[PDB]
């Protein structure tokens, strides 16, 4: 009984939470309406990790969805599996934030933090054993940036030793809302480098590339990119919601990913990705799986290298062959693994395959390359920064410039300690 | 090749055989250590506690 | 792609071996730390063998065969042959040898005297050699003195007196040879040796200057008067050196010394197999040797010693640096003969 | 009759400690609800299998065991499985959170909450026995309870009983069957506060075990059952002269006295044979000399080595079925003469053999087939150095960036254990190059 609170903040946060919780729904047989009509005993194994149990056998998600606008939780609780979510843990304003961490942060995300606390202690009063936390929200807005960050902070004082788990949308320029994206995100990884356990850097930019280039996308819609995310997520937490041999609670993974606590950032990555009926073999899998157009972070791990890896195989293959395959891509490529940490690639295998799919292979990688995603961001910030444009916008909430100066120069570090263990040798 | 010390019970025998000759901290103390290290993780809760606080 | 690694920079012959194998576009060097390697070319001391064979899905195999040192230590080598019943204390190739320690330190030393006593009565030669710094005298007083003032450990052999002397010249000369053994045991003898000959003419009346005694290719360029004169480099191969014994001898160098060499190799390889195979291993060796032998006028061939981290000759270096790319690493290895092979029993 | 006390740690020690009672289950007769028909003594008797089985009124043979994990999804399967009829529930201690493979958090956070109530229930086992032993404590290295809580364990357990043998079976990490990376930090913590404290340890390298079930028994990719039963089958060729009649190894104190001849030197190598697949259509049983011969092949040894290149200390020959000494001997003096068998010059070169008449047992529908003759050599060689060295190289990688170093002084460890630790294993290297190289 190690249970999960999810959190779901904001536009970007409510819309990913909403279809995952739509894709493992569907992984563990629960109907729109919380009831259950699977047919394994897995599916049911590991369903307190995630799902409440109510009267009548009903299933109902340990999910909080949090916005500071009423407009997309409301979609929610009109979509598909919007019945499924507990009416109480709706917390939302009608104010906004305006895509301003500062609102989100400080003035109108303050007004309603303590709400959304209180439901988040409803819920991990009634966990038998609270493994941690896990929220979906966006860098580049400002309720899920703003807020997202400022209720990470408000339970980290309130659960100290409890694992913090983010999935944390990068803004792109190709992919943008506002002008003042580099801004908020800038802020947001401030708080993240600080206060998070594991973050799962997914990038905008990385997602819109694949649904154009990959999955043969004419005009990407931001439902098609929720679709990746969907399906990352599904992946990431496969080893969580199932039965195998390998355990793997929230704090062991923290363990074992993370030699440094300030480079917690991942790079998700996911196979396969077909515009589609063929049957994809163990090895296409796995060279699919590592190439660079199938990673949500839009960085090229060649440029970098991998502190830790972690993958999981879904669907019934050759445990042999999969062993044989992970041991032929770190031997033929050795130059881009550290290899400082022995063995540190390590992968598990589940026999459940995710909807409509024979097999398929999710895998995170603590890599040196997620440095470029930062620079990224820290480019684009100081050169608005530099002449102090649109900053009235988060003056005028009571911030001052020093704190942008902070929140960069911490960023900047994190860039600088990437860059010492890509260059560090045995 | 001498062998030795042959025994024979009902369930098996033992005998050997020779080739060639030849030519703690106390209750207290782990007390200490125990509470010495809750200690600096309280240190730790409350530097991130006070941090938290500012 | 295969991945290898240099542990040891300073072996000429597998900086060729490396030099070659990048050069097949199939193989990858890594910094000498990385442990995810399938061939390492390992350090001539303390070679870490223990952490062989751990890696998953990595074959590996190492330039150096661990035990093989019992062969290449002359001290060693001599407890070996006198306790070894493959090799018994009467092994009929291998000149009468005595472990001595230093005085400031079993031993050997009352045993010598007792042969070296024999020598004297019987008016019979008894002049011996002393190494480890070599010093040759005919007086046994001398010999242990030598190893007294020193502080490791030597070995008291026989000095072959009636070499076999090449014409003209009247000079002395040893007999290098090259031994490749791979995975499975099987002992490759290179086709090409060399003689390394002494540029002085024999003088068995004065072993005060050791310059026609000691035929090493170091105290000849620089202490010889004659290097160069009668063979390049003071080096002559088999294709001259058979060409001469039949001239001189009317015989063949396979019939005359090259029959007992190859008996010799097998003795001495045979003898250690059990020691360290790696048939049922982790790890998988390999290992180059270098045997050298003296030819007394009697044509009976002697062994010297084996060294197991031999040089080269520069004219051979080339075919068999690409030997032991082709039996020993290719072998395992395969991509997308130069040596006879001495059978035996395994 | 003297009693002996299990104590199984964490996951690994948990699991291999089912497999291990089963085991002892069907080689003493007892079914699943703890009743034995052949037992004429109701209610209780100073047999040899009461070493390891107390007996209550109503005829229940249960075993002296503790099983202790800081988590209890493991433990629950015990509770629930087909013995759980053996153990009262007292004798299952589960915790709500496990170590997260973190040694620290192990011995110190979660440790030090329920230390005392591990001791308490072992109390309740001492106090039922007229002269106990000592404890055998199965534990991995890797995980933060085989590791972390293991070593506050035998700490407590040196100072409650001071006049107690204590023996190890200590599974050894290996990346074939572990998704850890931190495993070469928490063997070394381990192994340094535990050295003291143990009197003879048996490692059981999981690549070791992972190899027999490959090559031996044609498993493309064993699970942890395959390979609890096959270590099963050594730990039981190593306890039966204590459950058995018999006159070798017959208590605790005789390991330390017949393999260990200095304290820190006491990690002996376990060999095992024949292992064979139930699968197969039909082996052709082998002989005493054959089996024999093969405790001296690394493919079946319990750690990966070269006895070749050590030199041995001792070497007690464990045999089981249809044996006579005198094929021992005629098998032992050709093996002589063909290997490569080192004793150190102060130590006579011999053998130490033990035959027991019942032949192994094998667990209906496993994977190993039934065979009419084993043997398990136990040899204290310092050639099991390689799985220090290894282990301490690892360690060397990753502590020379201080990877991974913060999660354990968050936890309240300080950084000087770590070198402290390390030191202590660069010494205990040290010792064995000096009984061993010349
Ligand atoms: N041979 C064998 N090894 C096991 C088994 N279970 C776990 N291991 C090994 O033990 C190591 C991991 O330690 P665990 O025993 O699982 O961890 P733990 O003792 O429960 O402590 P925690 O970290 O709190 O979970 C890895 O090297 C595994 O390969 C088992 O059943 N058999
Ligand atoms: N018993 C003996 N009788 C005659 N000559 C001998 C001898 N022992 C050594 N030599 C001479 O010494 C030379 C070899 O010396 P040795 O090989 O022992 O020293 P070393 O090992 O430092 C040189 P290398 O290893 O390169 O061959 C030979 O050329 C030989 O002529
Ligand atoms: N992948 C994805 N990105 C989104 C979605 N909605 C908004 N974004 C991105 O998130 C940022 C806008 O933040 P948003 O979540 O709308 O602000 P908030 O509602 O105040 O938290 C921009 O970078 C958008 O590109 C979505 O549904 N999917
Ligand atoms: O930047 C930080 C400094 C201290 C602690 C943390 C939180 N966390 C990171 C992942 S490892 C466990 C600790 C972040
Ligand atoms: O620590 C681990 C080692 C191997 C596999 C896993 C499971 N999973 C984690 C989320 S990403 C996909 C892989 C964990
Ligand atoms: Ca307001
Ligand atoms: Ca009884
Ligand atoms: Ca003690
Ligand atoms: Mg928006
Ligand atoms: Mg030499
Ligand atoms: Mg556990």
């Amino acid at each position: 009984m190690r249970e999960i609170v999810h959190i779901q903040a904001g536009q970007c946060g409510n819309q990913i939470g909403a279809k995952f919780w739509e894709v493992i729904s569907d992984e563990h047989g629960i109907d729109p309406t919380g009831s259950y009509h699977g047919d394994s005993d897995l599916q049911l194994e590991r369903i307190n990790v995630y799902y409440n149990e109510a009267t009548g056998n009903k299933y109902v998600p340990r999910a909080i969805l949090v916005d500071l606008e009423p407009g997309t939780m409301d979609s929610v609780r009109s979509g598909p599996f919007g019945q499924i979510f507990r009416p109480d843990n709706f917390v939302f304003g009608q104010s906004g934030a305006g895509n301003n961490w500062a609102k989100g942060h400080y003035t109108e995300g303050a007004e309603l933090v303590d709400s959304v606390l209180d439901v988040v202690r409803k819920e991990s009063e009634s966990c038998d054993c609270l493994q941690g936390f896990q929220l979906t929200h966006s860098l580049g807005g400002g309720t899920g940036s703003g807020m997202g960050t400022l209720l990470i902070s408000k339970i980290r004082e309130e659960y100290p030793d409890r694992i913090m788990n983010t999935f944390s949308v990068m803004p792109s320029p190709k992919v943008s809302d506002t002008v003042v994206e580099p801004y908020n995100a800038t802020l947001s990884v401030h708080q993240l480098v600080e206060n998070t356990d594991e973050t799962y850097c997914i990038d905008n930019e990385a997602l819109y590339d694949i649904c154009f280039r990959t999955l043969k996308l004419t005009t990407p819609t931001y439902g098609d990119l929720n679709h990746l995310v969907s399906a990352t997520m599904s992946g990431v937490t496969t080893c969580l919601r199932f039965p195998g041999q390998l355990n793997a609670d929230l704090r062991k993974l923290a363990v074992n990913m993370v030699p440094f606590p300030r480079l917690h950032f991942f790079m998700p990555g996911f196979a396969p990705l077909t515009s589609q009926y063929r049957a994809l073999t163990v090895p296409e899998l796995t060279q699919q799986m590592f190439d660079s157009k199938n990673m949500m972070a839009a960085c090229d791990p060649r440029h970098g290298r991998y502190l830790t890896v972690a993958a999981i195989f879904r669907g019934r293959m050759s445990m042999k062959e999969v062993d044989e395959q992970m041991l032929n891509v770190q031997n033929k490529n050795s130059s881009y693994f550290v290899e400082w940490i022995p063995n540190n690639v390590k992968t598990a295998v589940c026999d459940i395959p995710p909807r409509g799919l024979k097999m398929s292979a999710t895998f995170i990688g603590n890599s040196t390359a997620i440095q470029e995603l930062f620079k990224r961001i820290s480019e684009q910030f100081t050169a608005m920064f530099r002449r102090k444009a649109f900053l009235h916008w988060y003056t005028g909430e009571g911030m001052d410039e020093m704190e942008f100066t902070e929140a960069e120069s911490n960023m900047n570090d994190l860039v600088s300690e990437y860059q010492q263990y890509q260059d560090a040798t045995a | 090749m001498e062998v030795i010390e042959l025994n024979k019970c009902t369930s098996g025998q033992s005998f050997e055989v020779i080739l060639k000759p030849p030519s703690d901290p106390s209750l207290e103390e782990i007390q200490k250590k125990l509470e010495a290290a809750e200690e600096r993780r309280k240190y730790q809760e409350a530097e991130l506690l006070k941090h938290l606080a500012e | 792609m295969y991945t290898f690694v240099v542990r040891d920079e300073n072996s000429s012959v597998y900086a060729e071996v490396s030099r070659l194998l990048l050069a097949t576009g199939q193989w990858k060097r890594l910094r000498k730390d990385n442990p995810r390697f399938n061939l390492m070319l390992g350090e001539r001391n303390r070679l870490p063998f223990g952490r062989l064979g751990h890696e998953p899905g990595l074959v590996q195999l190492v330039n150096y065969y661990r035990g093989a040192d019992k062969l290449c230590r002359k001290a060693s080598l001599v407890k070996l042959i006198k306790t070894s019943p493959e090799l018994s204390e009467s092994c009929t190739w291998f000149p009468e040898s005595y472990v001595i320690y230093p005085t400031n330190l079993t031993d050997e030393r009352e045993v010598f005297l007792a042969a070296y006593n024999r020598r004297r009565e019987g008016r019979e030669g008894n002049v011996w050699i002393a190494k480890s710094g070599i010093l040759i005298s005919s007086e046994a007083s001398e010999l242990l003195d030598f190893i007294d003032e020193q502080g490791q450990v030597h070995v008291i052999q026989k000095y072959l007196e009636k070499p076999l002397l090449l014409e003209p010249g009247h000079r002395k000369f040893d007999i290098r040879s090259w031994v490749l053994v791979d995975h499975l045991y099987n002992i490759y003898l290179y086709r090409e040796g060399v003689l390394r000959t002494s540029s002085e003419p024999y003088n068995s009346a004065n072993f005060q200057d050791k310059t026609c005694h000691l035929t090493n290719h170091c105290i000849q360029k620089e202490y010889s008067k004659n290097y160069g004169r009668y063979e390049e480099g003071n080096e002559m191969f088999f294709e001259e050196f058979n060409q001469y014994l039949m001239d001189a001898l009317n015989t063949t160098l396979e019939n005359s010394i090259l029959l007992q060499i190859k008996h010799i190799i097998r003795s001495c390889l045979m003898c250690i197999e059990p020691a360290i195979s790696t048939k049922h291993l982790h790890y998988q060796s390999f290992q180059l040797f270098g045997f050298d032998f003296m030819v007394d006028e009697e044509l009976k061939v002697w062994l010297i010693e084996v060294n197991g981290a031999p040089a080269c000759a520069q004219k051979l270096y080339a075919e068999l640096c690409q030997g032991i790319v082709d039996v020993a690493i290719s072998s395992v290895f395969p991509l997308a003969s130069i040596f006879i092979k001495l059978h035996h029993h395994h | 009759m003297r009693e002996c006390i299990s104590i199984h740690v964490g996951q690994a020690g948990v699991q291999i400690g089912n497999a291990c009672w089963e085991l002892y289950c069907l080689e003493h007769g007892i079914q699943p609800d703890g009743q034995m028909p052949s037992d004429k003594t109701i209610g209780g008797g100073d047999d040899s299998f009461n070493t390891f089985f107390s007996e209550t009124g109503a005829g229940k043979h249960v075993p002296r065991a503790v099983f202790v994990d800081l988590e209890p999804t493991v433990i629950d399967e015990v509770r629930t499985g087909t013995y759980r009829q053996l153990f009262h529930p007292e004798q299952l201690i589960t915790g709500k959170e496990d170590a997260a493979n973190n040694y620290a958090r192990g011995h110190y956070t979660i440790g030090k909450e329920i230390i005392d109530l591990v001791l308490d229930r072992i109390r309740k086992l001492a106090d039922q026995c007229t002269g106990l032993q000592g404890f055998l404590v199965f534990h991995s290295f890797g995980g933060g309870t085989g590791s972390g809580f293991t070593s506050l364990l035998m700490e407590r357990l040196s100072v409650d009983y001071g006049k107690k043998s204590k023996l190890e079976f200590s599974i050894y990490p290996a990346p074939q069957v572990s998704t850890a990376v931190v495993e070469p930090y928490n063997s070394i913590l381990t192994t340094h506060t535990t050295l003291e404290h143990s009197d003879c340890a048996f490692m059981v390298d999981n690549e070791a075990i992972y190899d027999i079930c490959r090559r031996n028994l044609d498993i493309e990719r064993p699970t942890y059952t395959n390979l609890n039963r096959l270590i099963s089958q050594i730990v039981s060729s190593i306890t039966a002269s204590l459950r058995f009649d018999g006159a070798l190894n017959v208590d605790l104190t005789e390991f330390q006295t017949n393999l260990v001849p200095y304290p820190r030197i006491h990690f002996p190598l376990a060999t095992y044979a024949p292992v064979i697949s139930a699968e197969k259509a039909y082996h052709e049983q082998l002989s005493v000399a054959e089996i024999t011969n093969a405790c001296f092949e690394p493919a079946n040894q319990m750690v990966k080595c070269d006895p070749r290149h050590g030199k041995y200390m001792a070497c007690c020959l464990l045999y089981r079925g249809d044996v006579v000494p005198k094929d021992v001997n005629a098998a032992i003096a050709t093996i002589k003469t063909k290997r490569s068998i080192q004793f150190v010059d102060w130590c006579p070169t011999g053998f130490k053999v033990g035959i027991n008449y019942q032949p192994p047992t094998v667990v209906p529908g496993g994977d190993l087939a039934k065979v009419q003759r084993a043997v398990c050599m136990l040899s204290n060689t310092t050639a099991i150095a390689e799985a220090w060295a290894r282990l301490d190289h690892k360690f060397d990688l990753m502590y020379a960036k201080r990877a991974f170093v913060h999660w354990y002084v968050g936890e309240g460890m300080e950084e000087g254990e770590f070198s402290e630790a390390r030191e202590d294993m660069a010494a205990l290297e040290k010792d064995y190059e000096e009984v061993g190289v010349d």
